């Protein structure tokens, strides 16, 4: 999971 | 927004759609290319091809279970492109590049046409 | 194999599937959650959820146009997860994380359950 | 396009  | 994103989600979705295709699950159309028949999901075809997008947004053609392609279309070129639609992987070879480019132009798959033009220019 | 790969293909496919959902094109099921109704593509639901995968591979349920979820399922939690299925983006917030995790466990969306467990453990 |  990432900060888009 | 303040959303988080799962990097592999789109790839995992496409992998599962290909698993459904391989097991013939919820396929709703057969694409006829000369004597050859290819089963697929209308939504995936539309998502990958400007031609299928136009066909299945048509109020009459959206309901067809069989689509016949132009007789000039090569079944191997179509098969390679159908595999690309469901995997992101293109089996581009010296012996098939002309048939693949011609099929991609007909199917309106802009990114495939672009890589075929570049690979032909190099040789 | 000797294939080449188009990095953005899976993301572009998912973006187009979401465009079809937003225009209600080729949607083939309505998911009923309490009073709320959500239209979707069975194939995308199966590709994202272990629960929908089991439902639509069932020889009888595969033909249903309406699926009613357990009354304990929260419509907002479902909406956030349906958006995630079609975008890879999860709108996870303090006020919705418990409903999102409970809905993801019911829908069998393992990666979402994992990030909810981690975000809850941190607080 | 890349070599996967
Ligand atoms: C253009 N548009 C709004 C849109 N919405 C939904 C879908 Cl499924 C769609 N697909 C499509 C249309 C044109 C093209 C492609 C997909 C690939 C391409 O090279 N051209 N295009
Ligand atoms: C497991 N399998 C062969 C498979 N093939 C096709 C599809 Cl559409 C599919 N989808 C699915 C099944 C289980 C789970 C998911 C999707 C997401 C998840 O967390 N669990 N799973
Ligand atoms: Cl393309
Ligand atoms: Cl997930």
């Amino acid at each position: 999971w990432v900060i888009p | 927004d303040s959303c988080i994103q799962f990097t592999r989600h789109a790839s995992d979705v496409l992998l599962n759609l290909n698993r459904l295709r391989s097991r013939d699950i919820l396929t709703d159309v057969v694409i006829v290319v000369s004597r050859e028949q290819f089963r697929a999901h209308k939504t995936v075809l539309m998502a990958c091809s400007g031609l299928f997008y136009s066909i299945f947004t048509d109020q009459l053609k959206c309901n067809l279970s069989v689509i016949n392609l132009d007789p000039e279309i090569n079944p191997e070129g179509f098969c390679i492109l159908l595999d690309f639609m469901y995997t992101s992987r293109l089996n581009l070879r010296e012996g098939n590049i002309m048939a693949v480019m011609a099929t991609a132009m007909y199917l309106q798959m802009e990114h495939v046409v672009d890589t075929c033009r570049k690979f032909i220019k190099a040789s």
